[PDB]
RNA sequence: UUGACCUCAAAUCAGGUAGGACUACGCGCUGAACAAUAAGCGCAGGAAAAGAAAAUAACCAUGAUUCCCUCAGUAACGGUGAAGCGGGAAAAGCUCAAAUUUGAAAUCUGGCAACAUUUCUUUUGUUGUCCGAGUUGUAAUUUCAA
RNA sequence: AUUGGAUAUGCCAUAUAAAGCGCUUUCGAAGAGUCGAGUUGUUUGCAGCUCUAAAUGGGUGGUCAUCUAA
RNA sequence: AGAGCAUAGCUGUUGGGACCCGAAAGAUGGUGAACCAUCUAGUAGCUGGUUC
RNA sequence: CAGAAGAAUCAUCGAAUCUUUGAACGCACUGCGCCUUUGGGACCAAAGGCAUGCCUGUUUGAGUGUCAUU
C-alpha cells in the first residue's frame, strides 16, 4: 500500500453547482423527503421557512 | 484609495529620459594618485625575468619576437600589446634620464 | 523520490496564522508593504502592468520623500531599477502620492536635553 | 597610505624584489614546522583587506602544502583542525616554490571578549559557523563548489510532485 | 518503534505532555490599544482591517474577496489627505494630533558656553555680516561656519 | 654596561575552548556495482545552505536569495534535459579593505576596587584605577545605491 | 508567579554634540598566483601543472546593452 | 458558416519493483580463502503457480 | 504482603545527591604513582587535583640576538 494513491477527486465547479442546485431543489419536494426516511408527516409546509 | 490596478495596460505614451551616470559604471577610471603609486612600484620592484628579456629584444630591435614572447607568456595580443607599450615606456624614459 | 501534498491545507492555515501574528505585532500598519507598478521586460508582456520590488531613487525624490525615511514609513527602495520613460516615473510617483495621502504617522517622543 | 603601495608591490610576484623574497622566505619557512603561528602577517595589506584586524583574538597560521581538491582549500581544513577552538575567517597565498605552497589562514577566537563584544565580528560566535572550513562556507569553499550568481554557475529533477488533486 | 520512544513508553514516568493545541484561535492583539479595543476576536484580519477603516494591503488582493451580501502636469499636485471613513480611524488620527501637540517645542535653548560664545561674536561683528564673523578666528575658536552661527543666533532669541 | 626591543622556552601561572553522541532534514570531500547512486569520511542548525547582481534581457525594459506553479518534457544534447518570461508565498537590508583623527589611539581584553544586575546568591553589566593589546593601525568616517 | 514589545508618567541627559534633504568655481580611493591562455584530470564548472595580466578597465550578453569578481 | 476543453469510468498500450515464485551474481563496507551487512525490488524469452 | 498515619508502588519540581566505567583525563589498566592541602597518634592515611592541543593574559629565565651604551 502506497501513500501516493489517489485520495482526492476533481469535479468541475459547474458540475458541483449543478449537483447542489439540484440537491436544493429536491429538498422542497415532500415525497423525496419521506422517501429518504425523514419523519415529516406532520410538518405544516414544505419548504419549511421560519422567521428571523 | 491606495490600490494597485494590474492588467490590460496603463499607457502607450513614451518619453525617454536621458539616464544619469551610475557610480558603479565609473569603475576602471585612472585615479591620478594611483597612477603615481603604480608607476613608483613598477620602478621599485624592477621587472620580471621574462619581461626583462622583452626589454633587451626591444633594445636589440627584434620587436617581432618581443610580441611573440609576450603573447606566449601572457596569453592574448591586447594583454601583450599593453605590456609592450608598458615596457617601451620604461625604455624611453630610462634612455632619456641616463 | 516522490512528494505528496497532504499538508496543503495544513500549510495554508499555517500561512494565515503567520499573517495574523504579524498583524498583532504591527497593528496600525498594513501587513504588506506598498509596491510600485512596473512593466514586464519582454515583448510578450510589455504592455502589461504589475508590481515591482520598490521605488527607485528618482521615484522617491520626485514624489518628495528622502531615501532614508522611506524605509521607515513602509516605502521600499530599489537601487537597481531606473526610470527611462517618464510614464514609468509618473505611474509610480502618483502611486507614492496617493499612499502618503492615506498615511497617518504616529509621533515619536524625542530627547530634549535641558541645554543645547 | 601604505596598503595602496603594498597592493601593487604584491601584484608582481616574479619581479626581483618578490622573487628574491620568495627564495628567502620559503627557505626559512621550510625550516620551521608545517603549521606555525605568525606574529605579524607576511602580507599585512592582504590580511587587512580579507578581514584581519590587529587586535587580540585575531590569529594567523602559516602552512605549506605539497603541490602536484584545492591547495588553498586544504590549508584551511588543516589549520582549523590544528586550532580546534578558533573559527577560520579567511586564507590567502603568501608564497610558493617548486615543491610547496605557503598559505596563511586567519582565525578568530570565538571566546575572547574583544571579539564577542565586537558588533561586526559577532556573527562568528554563532554555532552555525562551527568549522566553516569543513563545510565549504569560506571564500575558496564558495568557489570550489561553484556557488555564485551567473549562467556559468539535483533532487529537483528526480522528484515526482503529485499534488493532492491530480 | 524507536528504542528511545519505546523505553519511556514501558517505564512508569509520566509523559512530558503539553496541552498546546488551540486550533482555530487567532493571535490576540497587542501594540496599539485603540485597535485592540475595537478588534473583533472572531473576525479575520482582512475583515477587521476593513471594518476598522484600515487597508490590510495597499497592494492588489491575489484572490477573490468575500461577497457576503448581494452588493447592488501632476507631479507638482499633492493629494489633499484622505478623510477617515470610520470613527476608529478618526480616533487614531486624533491621537496623532495630540501626540504632535505635546511634542511641539522643537526649538532648543543655549547652554552657558555657546551663550557667551555668541555674545562675544555679536557685540564685535554686529548682527548681519555672519560670513565675516565666521572668517575671524581669534574669537571663532571652534571655527564655526556662517550657517551654524546664524542657527545659534536664532536659537539664542528664545 | 645598564636597559630597551626581538625571538626562545618553561610553570600544578590564572581565564578559556576543542574532542564523543545524535544524524529525518542540511553543508562538504569521495565512490563502485546495480550513477554525484549506495557506501566511506568530514561539519553543523532549529532549520541548514543561499543572498542584496562581475544577474537577466533586447523590452514601454525587469531587479537580493529561497520555495511553489507554469514556461516544458520545451530548447539544447543525443532518450537525456534546463533557464530567462509569467503568476504566487515571503520580503530587509547591510558591514569591511582601498582616505591623514594627525589640532592630540580618540579603540580594546585582563587584574584590582566598589557599584549594581538576575530564569539566578548560579546571570549579565557599569564606574574608577592599574597593566597590557595597538601606530606593521584599534575607533569615528565612507562602501559605488555612492 | 516569569518574561515580551508598546503606552502613560517621575528622574537623569556628558547637546560645545550628532543626523537627513539642499547647493557645489574643491574631490572621489574600489579586493593578484586573482582574472586570462595553453594543457591535463574530474564530473559545464571545478582541480593539478605550465605560464600569468589591465585601468573607462574587467566579466557577460546583443561598434552597443548590462553588470562591477577575486 | 469551427467542436473542443475538463472530470469520472471501461478496455488497450508504454514505463515505472509491475501478476506471484524461482539463475552464478557483482559492487561497497566490515568480521575472524572464509564469513557478515547493505546497495537490491541486480538480471528471466525460461520454470512452477495465478482463487466465485 | 509489610509498613507509617501528612499517608501515598502519588503528582509537581527551581534545591542538593547522582557507584565503577565510557570522548575519559596521573602512568598504566588490574595495579602503580606523583604533587599539594587536610589531618592522623618523621612517616602514613584521606581528600583535592596531577590527560593533550589551541587561544588571551601573568611570572620566571635564557638567544649565537638587535642594539643600546663613554
Amino acid at each position: 500500500t502506497k501513500t501516493w494513491r489517489k485520495w482526492h477527486v476533481k469535479v468541475n465547479q459547474n458540475e458541483k453547482r449543478y449537483a447542489i442546485a439540484s440537491a436544493v431543489a429536491a429538498s422542497g419536494v415532500p415525497s423525496l423527503l419521506l422517501a429518504r426516511g425523514h419523519r415529516i408527516e406532520e410538518i405544516p409546509e414544505v419548504p419549511l421557512v421560519v422567521d428571523d | 484609495a491606495p490600490g494597485l490596478v494590474v492588467g490590460l495596460n496603463k499607457g502607450k505614451t513614451l518619453t525617454k529620459r536621458q539616464l544619469p551616470e551610475r557610480p558603479s559604471r565609473r569603475k576602471g577610471h585612472l585615479s591620478k594618485r594611483t597612477a603615481f603609486v603604480r608607476s613608483i612600484v613598477r620602478e621599485v620592484a624592477g621587472f620580471a625575468p621574462y619581461e626583462r628579456r622583452v626589454m633587451e629584444l626591444i633594445r636589440n630591435s627584434q620587436d617581432k619576437r618581443a610580441r611573440k614572447l609576450a603573447k606566449k607568456r601572457l596569453g592574448t595580443l591586447k594583454r601583450a600589446k599593453g605590456k609592450i607599450e608598458e615596457l617601451t615606456s620604461v625604455i624611453q624614459s630610462s634612455r632619456l634620464a641616463h | 523520490y516522490v512528494k505528496t501534498w497532504f499538508n496543503q491545507p495544513g500549510r495554508k492555515l499555517r500561512r494565515r496564522q503567520a499573517r495574523q501574528t504579524k498583524a498583532a505585532k504591527i497593528a496600525p500598519r498594513p501587513v504588506e508593504a506598498i509596491r510600485p507598478a512596473v512593466k514586464p521586460p519582454t515583448i510578450r508582456y510589455n504592455m502589461k502592468v504589475r508590481a515591482g520590488r520598490g521605488f527607485t531613487l528618482e521615484e522617491l525624490k520626485a514624489a518628495g520623500v528622502s531615501r532614508r525615511v522611506a524605509s521607515t514609513i513602509g516605502i521600499p527602495v530599489d537601487h537597481r531599477r531606473r526610470n527611462r520613460s517618464e510614464e514609468s516615473l509618473q505611474r509610480n510617483v502618483e502611486r507614492i502620492k496617493v499612499y502618503l495621502a492615506h498615511l497617518i504617522v504616529f509621533p515619536r517622543k524625542a530627547g530634549q536635553p535641558k541645554k543645547g | 597610505g601604505a596598503y595602496k603601495y603594498l597592493e601593487e608591490l604584491a601584484k608582481k610576484k616574479q619581479s626581483d624584489v618578490n622573487l628574491f623574497l620568495s627564495r628567502v622566505r620559503a627557505w626559512e619557512y621550510r625550516q620551521m614546522n608545517v603549521i606555525h603561528r605568525a606574529s605579524r602577517p607576511s602580507r599585512p595589506d592582504k590580511a587587512r583587506r580579507l578581514g584581519y584586524k590587529a587586535k587580540q583574538g585575531y590569529v594567523i597560521y602559516r602552512i605549506r602544502v605539497r603541490r602536484g581538491r584545492s591547495a588553498r582549500c586544504t590549508a584551511e581544513e588543516r589549520v582549523g583542525r590544528y586550532c580546534s577552538n578558533l573559527r577560520v575567517l579567511n586564507s590567502y597565498w603568501v608564497n610558493q616554490d617548486a615543491t610547496y605552497k605557503f598559505f596563511e589562514v586567519i582565525l578568530v577566537d570565538p571566546s575572547h571578549k574583544a571579539i564577542r563584544r565586537d558588533p561586526r565580528i559577532n556573527w562568528i560566535v554563532n554555532p552555525v559557523h562551527k568549522h566553516r572550513e569543513s563545510r565549504g562556507l569560506t571564500s575558496i569553499g564558495k568557489k570550489s563548489r561553484g556557488i555564485g550568481k551567473g549562467h556559468r554557475f539535483w533532487l529537483r529533477h528526480n522528484t515526482l510532485s503529485l499534488r493532492r488533486y491530480r | 518503534a524507536n528504542p528511545r520512544q519505546r523505553n519511556k513508553q514501558r517505564s512508569g514516568k509520566p509523559r512530558l505532555t503539553r496541552r498546546n493545541a488551540n486550533k482555530k484561535a487567532k493571535a490576540k492583539i497587542y501594540g496599539n490599544f485603540v485597535i485592540q479595543q475595537n478588534w473583533d476576536k472572531h473576525a479575520t484580519l482582512r475583515q477587521n482591517y476593513a471594518r476598522l477603516g484600515l487597508l490590510a494591503t495597499p497592494n492588489y488582493v491575489t484572490g477573490g474577496v468575500e461577497k457576503l451580501y448581494p452588493d447592488p502636469d501632476v507631479l507638482d499636485k499633492e493629494i489633499s489627505i484622505a478623510p477617515a471613513k470610520t470613527e476608529v480611524v478618526r480616533q487614531l488620527e486624533e491621537e496623532a494630533v495630540k501626540k504632535a501637540a505635546r511634542q511641539s517645542n522643537k526649538m532648543l535653548p543655549l547652554s552657558a558656553f555657546e551663550h557667551a560664545y555668541i555674545q562675544r561674536l555679536i557685540n564685535k561683528y554686529g548682527t548681519e555680516d555672519f560670513e565675516s564673523m565666521a572668517k575671524d578666528v581669534k574669537l571663532n575658536s571652534k571655527l564655526f561656519n556662517g550657517s551654524k552661527l546664524k542657527n545659534l543666533y536664532i536659537r539664542m532669541k528664545a
